[PDB]
């Protein structure tokens, strides 16, 4: 299912079909999205499930060298990082930065904290390590010079914000999807009634609230107006 | 209309019950 | 609308001077129509009490536009001095005595008590004399450095109960209006103390329901024992 | 309004010397109906009685701007010495005998069993005659320090029950307005006891309301029979 | 999401949508920064959980050397301190203070009542310890006199107030952001709707209560006028 | 939060906005300093907790010299005590007195009842000891002829009263603050919401409930006049 | 109409009543 | 009408009485 | 009317009480 | 009318007593 088929179903069961309506399609996108993360944690963060492929999507990143500090000679080691802010993702699935194959390569995505101290062990200097950093950004570490090469990688993990993850998907074989609402919304079918129920109630009543509704200078909501 | 005297002893009566309950449940314990 | 054409326009509303029975007022007549539908109205306006409206002073725009030439703005620092209050710590000061009705109503503190604070702008509360004695010992609705009562007493003036000094006592009040007089009074007659012409200063919106509830009083007036 | 516009605005709202039927007053007769309306008004505003303003004394600032030029202050050290009381410690105060209604009353205290409190402002509370014997020995309503009894009695007294010495007695109340007088009446002829001019004291926003209410009156007073 | 989004979400099912409004967005700003704080305290203080990458929020300092009292001789060594005061950090995440790289560097934020002692290890000698001082400033404090040279670093922690910490977010690679409405706001997607909800609930009853609406010089609220 | 935002709040959601109103902000002070030591005691009296460092003050205290009863010489040693009465700290944070400096000093506050008794160990000999006598002031007491000397301090604790312990902060940088308005609240913004939800649920009754309204030398509550 | 005589010895007899049977639940344990 | 003495003090009786339950329900246990 | 501030943490409160139940039950 | 000063506490009071149940029912274990 598509962004378009789920704002149409919440639409509908709402019945805001006039254009002249105040709750629009942004306002129904807005709370999918976020009822989806909801619904995502409470189901998977009490204890350990298998996650659906659906709940997942790939995000499609442009590495860049960059200093660690600044361009100074004492400040440490460089880091690659996205060149694009990347989405948080949700601790509930299974993260995975890869190189263009999911089967394929070893790069592993780990907590900001820890990799502040990794790659010690004589036996793991070569493995990439990536993480979020506070500023937005994906940034890659190693110990082996030749992780600065490292060009393209493709993110997969249950992202907490489908759209900014939506937004920066690869290119599919076709091409790029311009419209948001042609592209597939990441939650699987079992979970699709629960959000949209949610969704209606949480529209339901203000759906039929009243308005301040004169132009008179005045607050006209005490009044029912 | 109202009268106590029927309700009110039924009333002791159950305070009185469960006062033996929880007299019966009292022990003077010895294992030091 | 004009004074002109206050009276073409009342004329015309009235039928004077047509084929069927109708009603013919003078300008003397006229103007203490208009000028006691514009009192009437006003009045009503403000106190919220027309049921067309049914709006207060300031309540919605529309009402803002009526009465928004009547609002004044005052300012003084003198103190009546020998006077009788109810309190040791009150001063008086004199109304403008064109006061219709207090809206604003706001006091300057200048006393060296209230260190760094000083001339502190306080909030005037009128305060009935039920509730003054329970509310001189208040700590919370009493007078203080961000509190004055305000009590009304005779010969147009205000006795201000304060904790500190008061410098100065700054109003904002509707005014009398000025009368709606149509012509040149004879000598002798006048309405408000006013003989020669005088327009009405609300805004030209109001006029025509000025003019609509002078007709209807011009009408009570000569058809109240028929 | 004058007692000239009070004429004038009468007579037109009577429409007299009109072509159509009319009534007609001597200004006497305008007088009269003039001050009987002033203290019908009066009265109905303070009890609240008045439907159309429906609020008493001093419940809004519109009332506060009718009857604010009644309010007069009171002072009095003087006591009346040889009356009967219903108490051993009551003293005995005149009223000034243009009181209408007391509105503020409290009496200042000097006695040595108070020590360091002396002149302790004290509260007077109108207590009725049922409550007295229950609140002689009543400790939170009774008197005491902060708090004196007064009940009324005949020739225009006060009878203050307290427990300490009562030095100073003050009063706010409202005052009996001036009546509304025209003209310089003959002899033998008065209103209020006043023979000569007497203008509404009161401010110009209620004079046309009393104004109406006079019309009001005079048309009952021709047409109660017909 | 950004403020405005959350704001505007807020607004539009309490449709407060005239500006003759008695409740404005700035009533909207201050609700939702204190029930975010509210809720974070719900979810992360009963037991230790996972605290999501979105809770969190980069200030942005600048240090300078401050005497630990007066100028005086025998008053004892000095101090770095922040040129403005701090937030006040939750106690539920993982607070730290970084030399411009999260993944570098060994500053250590600790309480106010530890600092008074620290440092006489003499393994620990070397470390540089945090703390917020009642002054609302953040005080440094080592026993190796290199940290008196420290002129910036970086404050990433769950602050206890989203406003204050968004102020003082380092400049992004465009440039700073003026308004607070554009800036993000730092809460996990998964919380969004209880604090939505809680909101709402907080100015549903009130936006359709009465006021004291006529200039009458009297309380026209016993009258529900 | 300074006090003006915690007021306004309370009386918007009470719309208590024209001057002529029963309740003032003055109300609204005293019901809040109230509730926020009421809600500090039953959130840290049953178990301890962690406090935040929002719930503390600093109150800022000039000490004088002062006989134990008279100027008598078998009277007992002297002490030292702060010029002006000290506010009742609560029983449930870290109170704390320290000579201008938080990370420096050993000042001991302790009960009026431990500090009859206090120094006999030869190794605390040199310890000062502080507590509020009931005159209200903070009284130190030492064996150390020493802290005779000791002119200032600054007393750090969650104060029972917060406008009280407002008066006395010590001057900011900038100067002091004369306005109590202007000054920060001492609360944590998780415990803000049930503070002005208790505040408002205590005037919200009140708010409408009828007057004494005639004045007719009788009482018309009665009648809900 | 009311009156609290009888309602409030019942409640406080009740009150009572748990309150008994909460120390008899009280042991000062012995076995270290 | 209303009035909380009786009832305030029944309450606060009843959270004193599951307050000793809960306390008496309290063991330093020692068998390692 | 209505606020959830108090109610929510009530709420929450009884749930954490419960859960420190179930796994004050739990033993390996 | 309403004010919750004596119910927010009887409230909080009676969850603080489940709580010292609650832990008043953990052990720590030791038979292996």
């Amino acid at each position: 299912m598509t962004y378009n088929e789920l704002i149409y179903m919440v639409l509908d069961e709402l019945k805001l079909s006039s254009d002249d309506s105040y709750y629009t399609p942004d306002h129904v996108i807005f709370l999918l999205v976020k009822y989806r993360s909801f619904l995502l944690k409470q189901r998977y963060s009490d204890i350990k499930k298998q996650i659906p492929d659906s709940d997942y999507q790939s995000i499609c990143l442009d590495l860049i060298e960059v200093p660690a500090i600044s361009g100074e000679p004492c400040e440490g080691s460089s880091y690659l990082r996205s060149k694009n802010k990347v989405p948080t993702t949700m601790m509930i699935g299974n993260p995975r930065v890869y190189p263009m194959d999911f089967y394929q390569g070893e790069i592993t995505y780990i907590s900001r904290d820890r990799m502040r101290y990794v790659g010690y062990n004589k036996f793991l200097r070569n493995i990439i390590y990536c993480s979020k950093a506070p500023d937005g950004y994906l940034y890659f570490k190693s110990w082996n010079p030749q992780f600065l090469h490292l060009e393209k990688v493709s993110f997969n993990a249950i992202f907490e914000d489908a759209k900014e993850a939506s937004e920066m998907a690869c290119p599919e074989e076709n091409g790029t999807i311009c419209k948001l609402e042609d592209k597939e919304f990441p939650i699987e079918d079992a979970l699709v009634p629960p959000l949209i129920e949610l969704v209606v109630k949480e529209l339901r009543g203000p759906e039929y609230s009243p308005k301040d509704e004169d132009n008179n200078a005045k607050d006209d909501l005490p009044d029912a107006r | 209309f109202g009268s106590g005297a029927i309700g009110y002893e039924f009333d002791n009566r159950y305070l009185n019950n469960q006062e033996m309950s929880a007299v019966a449940k009292q022990r003077l314990t010895s294992l030091p | 609308m004009t004074n002109k054409e206050f009276s073409d326009g009342f004329s015309t509303l009235l039928n004077s001077f047509g084929i069927t029975p109708n009603i013919t007022l003078d300008e003397y007549e006229k103007s203490t129509f208009l000028t006691n539908a514009q009192e009437q109205l006003i009045i009503d306006i403000y106190s919220g009490r027309n049921i067309i409206y049914g709006k207060s002073f300031e309540q919605t725009e529309e009402i803002r536009r009526y009465l928004s030439n009547l609002v004044e703005t005052y300012e003084t620092s003198t103190k009546v001095t020998g006077k009788l209050g109810l309190s040791k710590d009150s001063v008086f000061f004199e109304i403008p005595q064109d006061t219709w009705f207090i809206t604003y109503e706001v006091a300057f503190l200048k006393d060296s008590r209230l260190g760094c604070l000083d001339g502190i702008e306080a909030s005037v509360v009128p305060l009935p004399q039920d509730d003054l004695y329970r509310a001189k010992d208040n700590p919370f609705r009493g007078p203080s450095k961000d509190r004055v009562l305000r009590l009304d007493i005779k010969s147009d003036l205000a006795e201000l109960i304060s904790k500190y000094n008061v410098d100065k006592y700054l109003m904002r009040y509707i005014s009398q209006p000025t009368p709606i007089i149509l012509v040149d009074l004879p000598d002798g007659l006048s309405i408000n103390g006013v003989s020669t012409e005088s327009e009405c200063e609300l805004n030209p919106v109001v006029h025509r329901a000025i003019l609509e509830r002078a007709v209807q009083l011009a009408i009570i007036s000569k058809t109240q024992l028929t």
